[PDB]
């Protein structure tokens, strides 16, 4: 009945969708591929921002705070993505964060095989979601554990990225087993669907590679900066 | 380095 600390504290930080709807505003027909990169590119710079904001991530060192963020960039953005059509939008559209709905007739006309396939199985992952009536508790307490999902040792701050990652879990657990009645074990199928969300973001890692070989994106994109990173 | 992710974290 009592949610744990670390989910309010994570709760408190969430931005709500109000102030970056906002900001990222302002910054029938084809669609707009150019616009919608950029639009993917200040969704990345407020998911930064929320990171920067974080606990414990905030008391690390900038390298250890590139590593985690050079690890979970593509996971967290297609997080994003799929609570946002869990939240809100329909199962016939897909909400983007500007607040336009793209209709998934629009996608199978406009979209090449491999974008059309990325979100058919993000909206998949969706209904999975919504099956075990996925909540923002437990959507903030999962993009926590995305973002420490690293290893230890790559990191020279072992000792706080795993504390992050135990009181995460637990959290998590403390959290599905009180206020989820229902029969299934809530934990390990939540953590199941974020290794299909990893595969899913290497996937997305793929078709923007695909269109970066072809020149096809802006010239200073930065989701095609951070997957050069190397 | 990543420059964009030492940038972010930086400032703006
Ligand atoms: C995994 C879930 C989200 C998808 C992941 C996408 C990865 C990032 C892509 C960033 C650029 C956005 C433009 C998309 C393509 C386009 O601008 O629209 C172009 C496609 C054209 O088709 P094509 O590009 O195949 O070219 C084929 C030419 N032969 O027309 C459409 O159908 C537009 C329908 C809109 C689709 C919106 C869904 C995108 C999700 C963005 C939200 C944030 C997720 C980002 C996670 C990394």
């Amino acid at each position: 009945p009592n949610v744990p600390e670390l989910i309010l504290q994570l709760l408190q930080l969430e931005p709500d969708e109000d102030q970056v709807r906002a900001r990222i505003l302002g910054s029938d027909q084809p669609a707009a591929f150019g616009l919608l990169c950029r639009m993917a590119d200040q969704t990345f710079i407020s998911i930064v921002d929320w990171a920067r904001r974080c606990m414990v991530f905030k008391e690390l060192e900038v390298a250890d705070q590139m590593t985690l963020l050079q690890n979970c960039w593509s996971e967290l953005l297609v997080f994003d993505h799929i609570y946002r059509q869990v939240q809100h939008g329909k199962e016939g559209s897909i909400l983007l964060v500007t607040g336009q709905e793209v209709e998934l007739t629009t996608v199978a006309t406009q979209a090449g095989s491999l974008l059309h396939s990325l979100v058919l199985r993000a909206q998949e992952l969706v209904l999975q979601l919504l099956a075990l009536q996925l909540d923002r508790q437990e959507f903030v307490c999962l993009k926590f554990i995305i973002l420490f999902s690293l290893d230890l040792k790559f990191l020279n701050n072992h000792i706080l990225v795993k504390d992050a990652q135990e009181k995460a879990n637990a959290a998590l657990l403390d959290y599905t087993l009180c206020h989820y009645p229902h029969s299934g074990d809530k934990f390990q199928q939540l953590l199941l669907c974020l290794v299909e969300v990893r595969a899913l973001s290497m996937q997305a890692k793929e078709y923007l590679y695909h269109k970066h070989l072809g020149n096809e994106m802006p010239r200073n994109n930065l989701l095609i900066e951070m997957l050069q990173a190397k | 380095e990543n420059a964009l992710l030492r940038y972010l974290l930086d400032k703006d």
